[PDB]
RNA sequence: CGCGGGGUGGAGCAGCCUGGUAGCUCGUCGGGCUCAUAACCCGAAGGUCGUCGGUUCAAAUCCGGCCCCCGCAACCA
RNA sequence: UUGAGCCUUGAUGUGUAGGAUAGGUGGGAGGCUUUGAAGUGUGGACGCCAGUCUGCAUGGAGCCGACCUUGAAAUACCACC
RNA sequence: AGCUUGACUGCGAGCGUGACGGCGCGAGCAGGUGCGAAAGCAGGUCAUAGUGAUCCGGUGGUUCUGAAUGGAAGGGCCAUC
């Protein structure tokens, strides 16, 4: 005890105060994980943003070349034959009046929700449980729209949501160490420029000093 | 706060009151009580019980400082000078030594009894 | 006086605000009335009155 | 033309380098108890945390507006 | 030496409510641990008196959850601050 | 009472008085609205006190200006206290 066995099998692979590049860091991250299953890659980074200033609160979504590193279950709310057309275009299930039961209890087996403005009344009255879970459709980001058969095709475009918490920490799943190194590189490079586009018009000192990646096995590495 | 578990008790007794202070042997105070500040006025603070409530009230000032085994320094003529100590023992404290440290002025000021009539 | 001048926002998001003299700090009643606009000159809803 | 400490039953004030206990207490109202009034002792009645927001199930504890108070011609050109 | 400040070191969360001690907080049915842990009691340390640790009482590979159900959020396995 | 906000907007043939600054009366067109079944109507209240030019500073817009030249400051003009 207490340093766990799968962390003792990776002795002398990390040294403190060491500098890297993405191609060097992802080859080490693949070497810290020894597990038999397919493991995920998660980012957790601190930003130069002041908790007193309302114009420095960072939250929204983006579309990345490989998304979060997995396929997503998309749900679509609309009426008549266009619900079957949207199911063919890029959705796993139709949004029903009966589906509100799984929503209001918070036991939803889906990742993204799209709605037509005439069906929005089935989920708008559940924004208290969809909002804090990162599942809420919003007219200001085109996820409440009459053209659902193009909006579900954009729900398969590699969607990643982001939201900061206290001390300006922000979190995203971005891949697998089972991926090709050029694939894991292009998705991380796309996350970084989507986050540089998201920089506020006033920031505290240096906005993003480093980028950190982990699997939790042997802990994370910075670039 | 961490327990200090050592100290000296400074007790003073008058005809109508009983006073208690707890110090570390560096001379530094950690708690106080009186038979009056124990919630009594008039001659109710002269009681043998107000001298007990003073002991348990000064012990309430050092309960987190952990002092229970100490030595006593006594001043003044008041009968509470033993009524506070026989009660302090029944409150769970250990007494090592008791020394009477009352001063003896070489007169100076006239004794406050006056009368002169 | 104590009634004082106040400016209204529009539902069109205009830079030009409409002025009236109306209490907010001791006797608020608000105002929404629609008036002439300087950007397309076909009126806009001036509302809320702070 | 502009700033930040304070605002918590009728008054005064803690609560706040853990985000929820509504508190210390003065007065008001009513009983024990001494020769008797008060002290003492046992109790009762009444809170839009100035007032709306941000992040939220949640803000007295952090912030931002709006308001009032503050040593003071806030500048009056 | 000291008000304010900084590099360096070591452990943290019951302010209420439980069945229950959810620091804030993001993921999550498959995984950690495996000559040692489980738990409610007199003794020992501490205590918010609920239990946390320790030898015994004792056991000897678990432990755990989904249904159901408290809660805004959960109670394996584990990041970020 | 119902509807409505014309307490609108670009322009204006002309007329009355005051030493001047100043103050009163108005046909008719142009853009966009409203009342009304429609004719017809509205350029703030029943009308006589609810009140300063200018200098200056703040404030939205603007190549109109701008001293080598291209931006810029300052000024001009339209808005405005």
């Amino acid at each position: 005890a207490k340093l766990t066995k799968r962390m003792r099998v990776i002795r002398e692979k990390v040294d403190a105060t060491k500098q890297y590049d993405i191609n060097e860091a992802i080859a080490l991250l693949k070497e810290l994980a020894t597990a038999k299953f397919v493991e995920s890659v998660d980012v957790a980074v601190n930003l130069g943003i002041d908790a007193r200033k309302s114009d420095q609160n960072v939250r929204g979504a983006t579309v990345l070349p490989h998304g979060t590193g997995r396929s997503v279950r998309v749900a679509v709310f609309t009426q008549g034959a266009n619900a079957e057309a949207a199911k063919a275009a890029g959705a796993e299930l139709v949004g029903m009046e009966d589906l509100a039961d799984q929503i209001k209890k918070g036991e939803m087996n889906f990742d993204v929700v799209i709605a037509s403005p005439d069906a929005m009344r089935v989920v708008g009255q559940l924004g208290q449980v969809l909002g804090p879970r990162g599942l809420m459709p919003n007219p200001k980001v085109g996820t409440v729209t009459p053209n659902v058969a193009e909006a579900v095709k954009n729900a398969k475009a590699g969607q990643v949501r982001y939201r900061n918490d206290k001390n300006g920490i922000i979190h995203t799943t971005i891949g697998k160490v089972d991926f090709d190194a050029d694939k894991l590189k292009e998705n991380l490079e796309a996350l970084l420029v989507a986050l540089k586009k998201a920089k506020p018009t006033q920031a505290k000192g240096v906005y993003i000093k480093k980028v950190s990646i982990s699997t939790t096995m042997g802990a994370g590495v910075a670039v | 706060r961490k327990q200090v578990s050592d100290g000296v008790a400074h007790i003073h007794a008058s005809f109508n009151n009983t006073i208690v202070t707890i110090t570390d042997r560096q001379g530094n105070a950690l708690g106080w009580a009186t038979a009056g500040g124990s919630g009594f006025r008039g001659s109710r603070k002269s009681t043998p019980f107000a001298a007990q409530v003073a002991a348990e009230r000064c012990a309430d000032a050092v309960k987190e400082y952990g002092i229970k085994n100490l030595e006593v320094m006594v001043k003044g003529p008041g009968p509470g000078r033993e009524s506070t100590i026989r009660a302090l023992n029944a409150a769970g404290f250990r007494i090592t030594n008791i020394t009477d440290v009352t001063p003896i002025p070489h007169n100076g000021c006239r004794p406050p009894k006056k009368r002169r009539v | 006086g104590i009634r004082e001048k106040i400016k209204l926002v529009s539902s069109a998001g205009t830079g030009h605000f409409y002025t009236t003299t109306k209490n907010k700090r001791t006797k608020p009643e608000k105002l929404e009335l629609k008036k002439f606009d300087p950007v397309v000159r076909q009126h806009v809803i001036y509302k809320e009155a702070k």
